[PDB]
């Protein structure tokens, strides 16, 4: 009903006037406990804004739909979360406020739980990926249940802008810190489909690249619960495992997690950068 | 070996040849902006 008033002031070009209207009827349907309606309106108003190019007032009405989300404590459902990715992906790719939102709404998802749900890590990589903005795309993707996903992006991404000297690094890289988050099903989905997929890696297993087949060891050996075996590993592929400062601090952590070893490395990357357990 | 009475039979050639091959000099160029980017963040 009111959507028809709104409608006809974005059209007019009133956007500053309707972006304040939009937040009085916010506030006014939150006092009165309709949360619901509430949030309805604002959805739609941000993409009505989205469509006239206004991201600001768009990103602004976004952010009340996730203040509704919290103050009704509602749950996450596949519609919420795909609505709240479709948002996101129509915000300015270099806005600080795309950031805010993010954070904001893995918050909201995660029920603090306090991981962002899988489902909405999946959704934003998606979006990423498409945007070719691999980095992040990659960090929602290691937080997602999406290996096939992760791993089809990593080819692209390998291809398009790493070295022919990573191939194999950039697959091992993604199953370690599948197995840092003690995700050992996605880290054999994107082993499987990386491996078949990728241009430059012919069949296998076995493969003519060491660092491929202590990967697929390591899976097998993690899914079976072999400790012996994680240790002969590790060790016998050393200098492959050099190849990246960082996996045998993976590595420490893996074993740590999968078979209670205490972790060995007295060398410590990971707080350069960021301390393994707060910064994957 | 006593490592190889510790894996699987039919992992043990293959284990072989790999420390094999990582016996030869082979220095990794400098890590691609796009391979680091993957590395841990806070």
């Amino acid at each position: 009903r009111v959507e028809g008033k709104l409608r006809a002031s974005v059209e007019k070009g009133d956007y500053y006037e309707a972006h304040q209207m939009y937040r009085t009827l916010f506030f006014r349907y939150m006092s009165q406990s309709k949360h619901t309606e509430a949030r309805e309106l604002m959805y739609s108003g941000a993409l009505l804004f989205f469509s006239h190019g206004q991201q600001n007032s768009a990103a602004d009405l976004s952010m009340l739909v996730l203040e509704s989300l919290e103050k009704a404590e509602v749950e996450v459902a596949d519609e919420l979360l795909e609505n709240l990715a479709k948002v996101f992906s129509l915000m300015d790719p270099n806005s600080p406020e795309r950031v805010t939102f993010v954070s904001r709404a893995l918050k909201w998802s995660s029920g603090g739980g306090k991981l962002g749900h899988p489902r909405l890590h999946q959704l934003l990589a998606l979006t990423l990926w498409k945007e070719q903005n691999y980095c992040e795309s990659r960090y929602h993707f290691l937080h997602s249940a999406d290996g096939e996903g992760c791993a089809n992006m990593l080819v692209e991404y390998s291809t398009s802008r790493g070295f022919r000297s990573e191939v194999d690094m950039f697959v091992a890289q993604a199953v370690l810190q599948f197995l840092c988050l003690k995700n050992k099903s996605s880290a054999s989905v994107v082993f499987t489909t990386y491996t078949q997929k990728h241009p430059s890696i012919e069949d296998g297993p076995p493969f003519v690249e060491p660092l491929l087949n202590f990967i697929w060891f390591l899976l097998l050996a993690v899914d079976g619960g072999k400790l012996t075996v994680f240790t002969v590993l590790c060790e016998q592929y050393q200098p492959s495992l050099r190849r990246d400062p960082m996996y045998n601090e993976y590595l420490d952590r893996i074993g740590q997690l999968f078979f209670g070893v205490p972790p060995k490395q007295t060398s410590s990357y990971g707080g350069l950068l960021g301390n393994l357990l707060t910064s994957l | 070996e006593p490592w190889a009475a510790a894996v699987p039979p039919e992992w043990v050639p293959i284990i072989q040849q790999d420390i094999q091959s990582q016996r030869k000099v082979k220095p990794q160029p400098p890590l691609s902006d796009a391979y680091l980017s993957g590395m841990p963040a806070k």
